[PDB]
């Protein structure tokens, strides 16, 4: 994809005690036009791992199709071996770089949440194959708005609980709804823990417009 | 930038090339030779872009030599010229187009002397006289003035002198010395290099 | 239009002593005017006697490190021995030049130990021109650090100064002070300072803090 | 970059500067711009560093491979021809490469300017790189065919030094070799700025 | 941006959104786009903010003095022509659309468009980026002889429908109702927007 | 680039009851060096000098046009100009060409003629002042000069210590730049005296 | 650059960082981006540093002229109008992004003014390269009629989020509280981030060719 | 172009306009844009006519043989994926949007969009140039649990509203109603279009 | 394309220009003179775009002559050079920018001999020696080699010969003949044109 059509905006992410949580609004924007206001930009990869995607939805849906089949292909063998959160993140770095290096990139910026062997994984990958780990992540315009607020809290308290992390993420998506033009007030939160991958939604943030009387 | 000239006679062909191998603003060699021996009775004079001239000329040279070894007789100037044209015409609409301007002077035993002309497009033209480079714009009208079909070789060198002296007088590029060669019945003959003060 | 490169930045540095080799870097990864992450060190361990610093476009860094890691094994499988520091630096030239017409945008500095035991640094450009050095800076703050390294390690523009070789004590302190100075003046240098020290005993890693703005 | 080479009575001099330069910034003060292919064959370097290094190392590979196959050392004509063919196959690709191949063979002392375009010129005297022109000036003015070994070294040393004085993209150290009937000898790795300070103090 | 003016018996309703965009960034989520030109004449600002404000300031200045010179309130045709002539003269340079509306003793409630220096009186008009998405709705839902309340409903419904679809439109709905009696300003918040299908 | 056509390098620095100012001596046109004694630092009083890098025609023009205004000021006012005032005069002079600017990045260094306290600053091409308590740089080797200055600079340095700091900062920076060098010149501005020296620098 | 503003109960607070960047190199560590306009009107400088400098200079002079003539403390609506109509004539080429804050006859007032000549009256705003981090902090924790203590804390937290988050922004938080009774300019209100050094060269290590000494004698 | 598909209990309604434009010129004012893929699966053609037909031909060919290989009618999810994969693979090269809809024994009446190689099931979808102008109307006027007749009314109203505003849309409204019972084709003429405000 | 050279001495200034007036590929004049007499003890040598050189040089010439008539004494080489710089600097950011490269050689009675250099940008530089054109790239290093501050004029012509002979050997353009002039106490002195 040289020119993307139906883009999704910011995907958030943050580690907590015994798990990881990610959030992403359910909007596919056709430029300025909010075309598709009910589409899931988050994906259950396997029991250990989940994947949220900014950028072009057709390229994300291709990656969803390819990953889904890889996880199916793995689960056929049933030999006590699974793709870890790091392993999917490693593959996806090599996928985007290979497509970048053929000058036919998948126009996406993605966040990979996961929990396995006691440890929390949160991993960034973009269209060019730039990848890393961090205690929080925010793709797209959320890098400039939301990531400041996550690093503010994580300076004062490095290790959060699930409720601390969830109520923080709800506070972030409120700021994105106000300040990001390409966002919407329908979103999904997706947590991962020992239990597995939950995908809760559709949700909304309670807004406030009292500053309009000043 | 470089300069070639050919003058066909009744039973011979006079030719001459400059000897500057230029680079940017510098005259790297004053003694450079731009003529390539195809056969005993054929010279290919070649000018153009730096690496293109020698690579093209030598590819032709070796295939003309291959024709000699294969069959026990050399190509005629007509055959050699159309062979040169066929290669340059096929490269024209391809990945590696050779930007080369060239004269093929020769002597056939049956057909007599022949001077051929060819631009980088690979249009072949038989001519009584011709010239390549920016120097041709000054010197071609001198050949129109003083050339006749029955010109003697000793006079044809004095005609050549007037062209080469006009380059020293009017052409902005240096070109101090020139290679000179005649082809006839008895093959290729070197002559004194027309140097100046 | 689609641009396949992007500048992630960061600084790298290597020094060759008589019995050691420092290879250090910052930990900031950037894009545009935002910070991607503060824990992305540019030092990568290859063998027990060799380490490489890689800065520039991070997509190429990850790939090129993974290529070197893959090639190290392929050599060891063929030849039944680890690659020498000089042989890695020679191999890296061919990998960088194999992408002459679509560059690995990666400023590489290898540092480690030659077969004679001493320190050996090899500095690079993106398309694979290299040379052995005593010292070299690279990446974002290359220009800031290099002339100070020319001064203090090379003894350049100095007279009535005895040309004493670098102790590992002195070189470590120099690497701290130069990366402090880079962090102040370079936006793309900051957060923390990875320092890998290659001696015959092995590799050991320190982590001094830097400016987080 | 500034490289030079000239033949004289006692074989062939070959002198180069050492500056590398990404833009106005000096990438490196001391780069070795001569490759030693064998004891009887050198190669100067100018233009893109990676092109120069790769392609002249590949020449050296093939020259080494010629020795093993034929059981005799390669000629200077054949080696210069082989590099120009590598450049001919990569024409139009934006390779920048400005070598001179110096050596000694059965044919005598040999010197060949070889170029990125495919150019390949046999000649007594040559110079390449950005400082090309400034090197020629000093070299041509003080040239004789019948120089002594020491006077030849003084010409090549001065010519690179005065070129680096004027040309921004040349500097560092003069690296001068000397070709003979019994192979090359490295003459000196003299610093240029110390030589320019020396010539200033002579007036 | 989404703006809208509506005409009725003895007055006009006039509505905007509140989003000032800078590409994907929202610079101001609570911008009043209904600027007063006179005591009973407003204009709905659209396009370039710098261009739109400067015209509104210059129109306000011109209409203030024009009003005092007549010893009367200015006509809405006069204020529409003041905005028209500025927009027309500097049409290459400016990139804004000022929809003008108000009330007169003479011709009553009236709505004018000034898109690129033109002038046309309409029963309703719409403008800005979000007006694109609601041309179907306003054609469907408009019928003549509406009350003040029916117009305020219709203006809220249309601008809310646009705010849902247009990225450049959003925030709150600011409303102005101009009559002989005066000017009724009102702010419909993002909390209490009229819900439609949004999936 | 425009600034790098002629290139150059200028630096100024603070010490205890003194200021230093220094610059390279290269005038060149792209690759070609032309002369090795080109003036980039100009006096604007007894204890006040201005250094001008970048495009050489504008280095000379801005120097001349600033001297024009300086001499008018000193005659009108009946005094030597204060250092902070000269900064604003340059800022006014450069910002007058806001949309057609002189391609030079000035660096001022002087002592206040009443109190003799150190002052330094630099301006961009459009005349935005930047006062510092440490140092200021301008040229094609700004990055190189910053890295030396940041590491080598210490507070409260005596005249001899300041000279060694600023000289080594210049010399090593210009030695990693193709279009700066061919000598260095350094002025040590003290209360009692001005000590101008030229260094044994690289000439390549 | 991260600059920001905030309206509270008794007044207005204006915030700004101290880093000035030349391309991707830190030119100045400590500079004041909060400029004087009037006694109870200050202005934050962002965008082109010269255009931010000279416009705020120019309007300050215009307000001094206006205040001296009127015999009154100047209105914050007046500075916004003067800036706008200056900036609008130059069509954004004078690239001064400005946050204008103050108190007058009609209460505390905060205006965002963009370089093309658009403006916005607001209770909170942010501008410069790290505006988004600061504006995200304001949206998260702003309420109407803050205390003097809470506003300082919030506005420091906003400018700090830019300082860390934005590569353009850095250094200390300057601030300016403008209550009814004057204006308190809290320069270096915070310092988010905290060496060996010492490269003592011996006198004589630098080689010297020429020496001239000009004595001055007062 | 304006296209529209709508979903209900035991079937789908599917509608288009009939204008093939070439800039300001109308090439064909009576083009049926509802092409059959299978006996109970249609697609609504949009964008490039040459691209849109070629995909419909290739999808029809693929789905014909796929249907015979299973010994059953194809699923609408299958036909939606056949159109998706073609549109995705040649997304740079093609410039068309094929909205696919039909009926199954399994999942019943269903509507899919394939905009630039994506796939999404919606209760209703709209596409082409004229869909821009009616996003407000379809958000306003859609409510769930509509009959066949309520859907045919809604599809006619929306496409007529678009045809009024969009220059590239026009002519007649072609309608297709797909159920278990079969396929009901119907042509609402330009004479008998539903009138709204159009001044 | 054209070529200038100046060599300052202890009590004199040698100068020389080529004599080709070129057009496209043709050498229209072999005898063209590129030196302009400003004063009795000043020469302006001028090279560049075709019409720009003479129009600029002559504008300066007449204003230097106007200074003589107005005041009863000629401009110094320093004054003349900064005057030349002031005009070229003011035209630089204007409708009519003159693309001219020039040397101003002169002799002051107080200050002694002076050779000035100036590009089209109007950067003025006093030099012991200098040169313009593509020929300067070949010949400047020959001046670095053999120049000393105490060079005699008869030796300085033999130095000039080595520069001009290097152009015949290496420079691709013709440039067969050269104008040559010395300035000292006794004003301007013509010398034999170095032909080949
Ligand atoms: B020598 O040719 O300087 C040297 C010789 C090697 C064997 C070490 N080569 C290099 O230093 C070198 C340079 N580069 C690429 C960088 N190119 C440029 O910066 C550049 C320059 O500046 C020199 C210029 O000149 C203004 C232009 O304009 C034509 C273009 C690019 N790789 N290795
Ligand atoms: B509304 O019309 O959106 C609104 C109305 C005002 C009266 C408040 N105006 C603005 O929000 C506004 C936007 N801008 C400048 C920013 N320009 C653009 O967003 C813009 C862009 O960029 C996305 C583009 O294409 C990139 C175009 O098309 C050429 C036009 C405008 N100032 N005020
Ligand atoms: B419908 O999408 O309009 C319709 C649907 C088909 C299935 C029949 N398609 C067409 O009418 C159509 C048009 N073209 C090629 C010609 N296209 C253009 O000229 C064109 C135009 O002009 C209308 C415009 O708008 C100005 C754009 O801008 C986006 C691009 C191309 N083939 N089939
Ligand atoms: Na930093
Ligand atoms: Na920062
Ligand atoms: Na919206
Ligand atoms: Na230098
Ligand atoms: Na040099
Ligand atoms: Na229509």
């Amino acid at each position: 994809t040289q020119n993307p059509m139906v883009t999704g905006t910011s995907v958030l992410g943050v580690k907590f005690e015994g798990g990881v949580v990610i959030a992403a609004d359910m909007l596919g924007s056709y430029g300025s036009l909010a075309r598709f206001r009910n589409i899931s930009r988050i994906m259950r990869v396997n029991n250990s791992t989940m994947l949220g995607a900014s950028g072009d939805y057709a390229d994300f849906q291709y990656l969803k199709q390819v990953l889904g089949q890889m996880v199916i292909d793995e689960e056929l063998l049933g030999d006590g071996h699974s793709y870890s959160p790091r392993a999917i993140h490693s593959w996806l770095t090599r996928a985007m770089y290979s497509r970048r290096s053929k000058m036919n990139p998948l126009w996406n910026t993605m966040v990979i949440g996961g929990y396995a062997d006691g440890e929390s994984f949160l991993g960034y990958v973009d269209m060019l194959g730039v990848a890393y780990e961090a205690p929080s992540l925010a793709t797209g315009y959320g890098a400039y708005l939301a990531q400041p607020l996550l690093r503010e809290v994580l300076e004062k308290q490095p290790v959060l609980s699930q409720t601390e992390a969830r109520d923080l993420v709800e506070r972030c998506m409120r700021v994105l709804y106000y300040r990001d033009a390409r966002s919407y007030n329908r979103f999904q939160i997706a947590t991962v823990t020992e239990k597995g991958v939950e995908i809760e939604g559709p949700l909304s943030t309670e807004t406030n417009w009292d500053i309009a009387h000043m | 930038m470089e300069y070639l000239i050919g003058i066909q006679g009744p039973d011979y062909v006079l030719v001459a090339s400059d000897r500057v191998a230029a680079s940017n603003i510098v005259q790297m060699k004053d003694d450079h030779d731009k003529m390539f021996k195809m056969s005993e009775k054929i010279l290919l004079l070649c000018v153009g872009e730096a690496g293109d001239t020698v690579q093209f000329a030598e590819y032709i040279q070796k295939n003309v030599q291959l024709y000699k070894m294969r069959n026990g007789y050399e190509l005629s100037p007509t055959a050699a010229a159309n062979f040169t044209r066929r290669n340059l015409a096929d490269c024209l609409r391809s990945r590696t187009p050779y930007h080369v301007n060239l004269l093929l002077a020769g002597y056939d035993e049956h057909e007599g002397p022949a001077l051929y002309y060819m631009d980088y497009l690979a249009a072949l033209a038989k001519a009584p006289f011709a010239a390549h480079g920016y120097g041709a714009f000054l010197t071609l009208s001198i050949l129109d003035r003083y050339y006749t079909p029955t010109i003697s070789r000793e006079r044809a060198v004095e005609l050549l002198r007037k062209c080469l002296e006009e380059l020293q007088k009017r052409f902005i590029l240096n070109l101090p010395t020139f290679s000179v060669r005649i082809i006839d019945k008895n093959g290729i003959h070197d002559l004194d290099n027309i140097s100046f003060p | 239009r689609f641009s396949p490169y992007v500048f992630n930045g960061g600084t790298i540095l290597a020094i060759a002593g008589e019995d050691f080799a420092i290879v250090a870097s910052d930990t900031r990864l950037s894009e545009g005017f935002s910070i991607h992450t503060r824990d992305s060190p540019k030092c990568y361990k290859l063998t027990d006697k060799t380490v490489i610093g890689c800065s520039g476009f991070h997509g190429d860094c990850l790939t090129l490190t993974k290529i070197i890691e893959a090639r190290l094994k392929m050599y060891k499988h063929s030849n039944n021995k680890a690659m020498t520091t000089g042989a890695i630096a020679a191999m890296l030239s061919t990998i960088l030049y194999s992408r002459r017409f679509f560059p690995y945008y990666v400023y590489n500095i290898i540092g480690g130990l030659d077969e004679e035991g001493k320190g050996a640094v090899y500095s690079f450009d993106p398309v694979g021109s290299y040379q052995r050095d005593s010292f070299k800076a690279g990446g974002s703050a290359s220009a800031m650090l290099q002339p100070l390294l020319d001064n203090q390690v090379g003894f350049k523009n100095m007279q009535n100064v005895e040309h004493v070789p670098l102790s590992l004590d002195r070189a470590m302190r120099l690497v701290k002070d130069v990366f402090i100075s880079a962090a102040e003046r370079d936006v793309y240098t900051g957060d923390a300072l990875r320092i890998c020290i290659v001696t015959k005993e092995g590799i050991r890693e320190e982590t001094v803090s830097l400016r987080k703005d | 970059t500034t490289t030079l080479a000239f033949k004289f009575q006692h074989g062939v001099i070959a002198a180069v500067d050492s500056r590398a330069s990404a833009g106005s910034y000096i990438s490196a003060l001391r780069v070795n711009k001569v490759i030693e292919i064998n004891p009887y064959l050198l190669g100067t370097m100018s233009g893109c560093a990676a092109d120069c290094q790769y392609w002249e190392r590949l020449l050296a590979k093939e020259c080494r491979l010629y020795y093993l196959r034929n059981g005799e050392r390669i000629s200077v004509s054949a080696a210069s021809k082989l590099l120009s063919n590598m450049m001919c196959q990569y024409r139009g690709m934006g390779l920048s490469m400005g070598s001179m191949i110096c050596g000694w063979d059965k044919k005598g002392p040999g010197l060949y300017y070889v170029d990125e375009h495919g150019t390949r010129l046999s000649g007594n005297m040559f110079s390449t790189g950005s400082g090309n022109t400034y090197a020629y000036g000093v070299m041509d003015s003080g040239y004789r065919p019948n120089l002594s070994p020491e006077e030849a070294y003084d010409l090549g040393r001065r010519a690179i030094a005065y070129a680096t004085h004027r040309d921004s993209y040349s500097g560092g150290v003069v690296n001068m070799y000397h070709m003979k009937e019994d192979g090359w000898v490295k003459v000196e790795s003299t610093d240029v700025s110390d030589l320019l300070h020396q010539y200033r103090e002579a007036n | 941006t989404t703006i809208m003016a509506v005409e009725f018996d003895g007055g006009v309703v006039m509505g905007s959104d509140s989003r000032v965009s800078a590409g994907e960034a929202v610079v101001n989520r609570v911008f009043d786009k209904l600027s007063p030109l006179h005591e009973r004449i407003y204009c709905a600002l659209s396009g370039s903010a710098a261009d739109a404000q400067a015209v509104a300031d210059m129109a306000a200045y011109q209409l203030e003095l024009h009003g005092i010179e007549l010893e009367e309130p200015p006509l809405v045709l006069a204020a529409a022509n003041v905005v028209r002539n500025i927009s027309y003269k500097y049409r290459e340079d400016l990139s804004a659309h000022l929809m003008v509306a108000g009330w007169d003793q003479r011709e009553g409630g009236q709505v004018y468009g000034t898109l690129g220096g033109m002038l046309t009186r309409q029963p309703f008009a719409i403008g800005g980026s979000g007006s694109t998405f609601i041309y179907g709705y306003v054609d469907a839902a408009y019928k003549p002889g509406m009350s003040p309340e029916e117009c305020r409903r219709f203006t809220t419904d249309a601008i809310a429908l646009a705010m849902s679809r247009d990225g450049s439109s959003g925030g709150v709905i600011y409303l102005v109702t101009i009559t002989a009696a005066g000017v009724d300003h009102r702010v419909i918040l993002g909390n209490e927007l009229p819900k439609f299908y949004d999936e | 680039s425009i600034m790098s056509y002629n290139g150059g390098a200028v630096m100024a620095m603070k010490g205890k009851n003194c200021v230093a100012i220094a610059a390279d001596r290269r005038f060149g046109i792209q690759a070609q060096m032309v002369t090795t004694d080109f003036q980039k630092i100009f006096p604007m009083g007894d204890r006040l000098y201005i250094g001008l890098a970048g495009l050489a025609t504008d280095v000379q023009t801005v120097a001349q046009r600033l001297k024009f205004r300086l001499n008018l000021y000193e005659l009108k006012e009946g005094r030597q100009i204060k250092p902070y005032t000269l900064m604003s005069m340059v800022a006014n002079l450069l910002y007058e060409k806001r949309f057609g600017p002189y391609y030079t990045e000035p660096v001022i260094a002087g002592l206040d003629p009443k109190t003799f306290k150190p002052f330094i600053c630099s301006l961009d091409l459009i005349g935005c002042p930047m006062v510092t308590d440490d140092f200021v740089v301008s040229g094609t080797c700004a990055e190189q000069m910053y890295g030396m200055c940041e590491s080598l600079w210490e507070p409260n340095m005596d005249p001899d210590h300041l000279f060694e700091t600023i000289s080594q900062a210049m010399l090593n920076a210009v030695d990693r730049d193709a279009v700066s060098g061919m000598g260095v010149i350094v002025h040590i501005i003290e209360k009692d005296k001005i000590t101008t020296r030229t260094l044994k620098a690289r000439m390549d | 650059t991260t600059i920001a503003g905030l309206v509270f109960q008794d007044g207005v607070i204006l915030g700004a960082d101290t880093r000035a960047t030349n391309d991707s190199v830190v030119a100045d560590k400590s500079c004041e981006k909060i400029h004087f306009i009037a006694p109870k009107i200050y202005c934050c400088g962002a965008g082109v540093a010269a255009d931010a400098e000279m416009t705020t200079r120019m309007v300050a002079s215009k307000m001094e002229l206006h205040a001296l003539s009127t015999g009154r403390e100047p209105r914050v609506a007046t500075v916004t109008r003067i800036l706008r109509q200056t900036l609008f004539r130059y069509q954004g080429h004078v690239g001064a992004s400005l946050i204008v804050g103050g108190v007058d006859l009609t209460g505390p007032q905060l205006y965002g003014v963009h370089p093309h000549g658009s403006y916005s009256r607001l209770p909170f705003t942010a501008l410069g390269s790290g505006q988004d981090a600061a504006l995200a902090v304001l949206e998260d924790r702003f309420q109407p009629n803050m205390t003097l203590e809470a506003a300082q804390g919030l506005l420091v937290e906003a400018v700090t989020a830019g300082i860390l988050g934005d590569l353009g922004s850095g250094g200390n938080v300057d601030a300016c509280v403008i209550t009814k009774t004057g204006a308190k300019l809290l320069r270096t209100l915070s310092s988010p981030t905290e060496r060996s050094g010492r490269y003592h060269f011996v006198p004589g290590t630098t080689a010297v060719l020429t020496q001239t000494v000009k004595p001055l004698t007062l």
